[PDB]
């Protein structure tokens, strides 16, 4: 089967705000990958093997809203630009790729698979740039190998004259060291 | 700070399905 | 005659 | 939801559609220069290609429109008019073989359908199943470069 994805809104503006401040998220998940927000940003978060990661420049230290009230980060790697919580319950989480594939497809936060070429460990190229603005809110997304298995974490976008042509990611790799970290 | 929310998902465990006739 | 739609197929699952 | 593909059918049988680059795309041995049925009415087609048995009406209501494919994979993807997915393998321009031969039944009615690359995007139009015997091993289809001229 090829890789599909689809969105769904769960929370608006509001209740984003509330839960915020509260901590206590009461609603349920699902799904590989959440689309998270801060009071300044929304961005994406990719559940691998049972940890729900993000990127740091996006999440910082905060703690993740549960049912149970604010969930403490498990890994915190200012270096690695990742930190990751328990994921939450509800939701199904991607394993790491096993196939030293070079054809990585970056999911976007509006649930659209872009196929990128790997150019080295955190880095690939789109083969179809588009414009910046179409890349943005997916930091934290996840890069697919053909097989649907977690290569990286979308990061930042290569781009001039406002189009990427290039992505820069958190290789699976560094999610390990950083947990052994 | 505040704590980062949900409000939203991704999935990419669904298959093709035939839209229901609801 | 005329060509009539009798369902739909979405390709990533969606139920929404 | 919105769809990508259209089950559709004339008097004659039933076959499928599928909806790239806002055009809701199938084959001319199935619809022929047929109408298409809408609320407002019969809405004509905004191309016609006997040549490569593809034909095109403006997308429908309810639909959803396929990106190409721009990765080049030759691990093709057939879905049928019942949602199956088929893995196939690119054997060239408008050739694929199943990774699994199926009887002939299982890809019957799925003319028009998409041919689907690793991404999820539209690599040709399925166009008709070669058979040995009554077992399909390999796919006929209309590469998405067709319809990207013809429009
Ligand atoms: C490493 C090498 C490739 C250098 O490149 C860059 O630094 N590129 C920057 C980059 O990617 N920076 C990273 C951060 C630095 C530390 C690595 C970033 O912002 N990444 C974003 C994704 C952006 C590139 C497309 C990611 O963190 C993210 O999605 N953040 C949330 C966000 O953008 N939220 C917005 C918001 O919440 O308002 C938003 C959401 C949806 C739509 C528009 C805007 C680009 C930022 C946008 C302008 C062009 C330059
Ligand atoms: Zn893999
Ligand atoms: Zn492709």
């Amino acid at each position: 089967a090829p890789i599909t994805a689809y969105a769904q809104q769960t929370r608006g503006l509001l209740g984003c705000i509330i839960t915020s401040l509260t901590g206590r998220d009461k609603n349920q998940v699902e799904g590989e990958v959440q689309i998270v927000s801060t009071a300044t940003q929304t961005f994406l978060a990719t559940c691998i093997n049972g940890v729900c990661w993000t990127v740091y420049h996006g999440a910082g230290t905060r703690t993740i809203a549960s049912p149970k009230g604010p969930v403490i980060q498990m890994y915190t790697n200012v270096d690695q630009d990742l930190v990751g919580w328990p994921a939450p319950q509800g939701s199904r989480s991607l394993t790491p790729c096993t196939c030293g594939s070079s054809d990585l497809y970056l999911v976007t936060r509006h649930a659209d698979v872009i196929p990128v070429r790997r150019r080295g460990d955190s880095r690939g190229s789109l083969l179809s740039p588009r414009p910046i603005s179409y890349l943005k809110g997916s930091s934290g997304g996840p890069l697919l190998c053909p097989a649907g298995h977690a290569v990286g974490l979308f990061r930042a976008a290569v781009c001039t004259r406002g189009v990427a042509k290039a992505v820069d990611f958190i290789p699976v790799e560094n999610l390990e060291t950083t947990m052994r970290s | 700070k505040g704590s980062v929310v949900i409000v939203g998902r991704i999935v990419l465990s669904g298959k093709p399905a035939i839209i229901p006739k609801k």
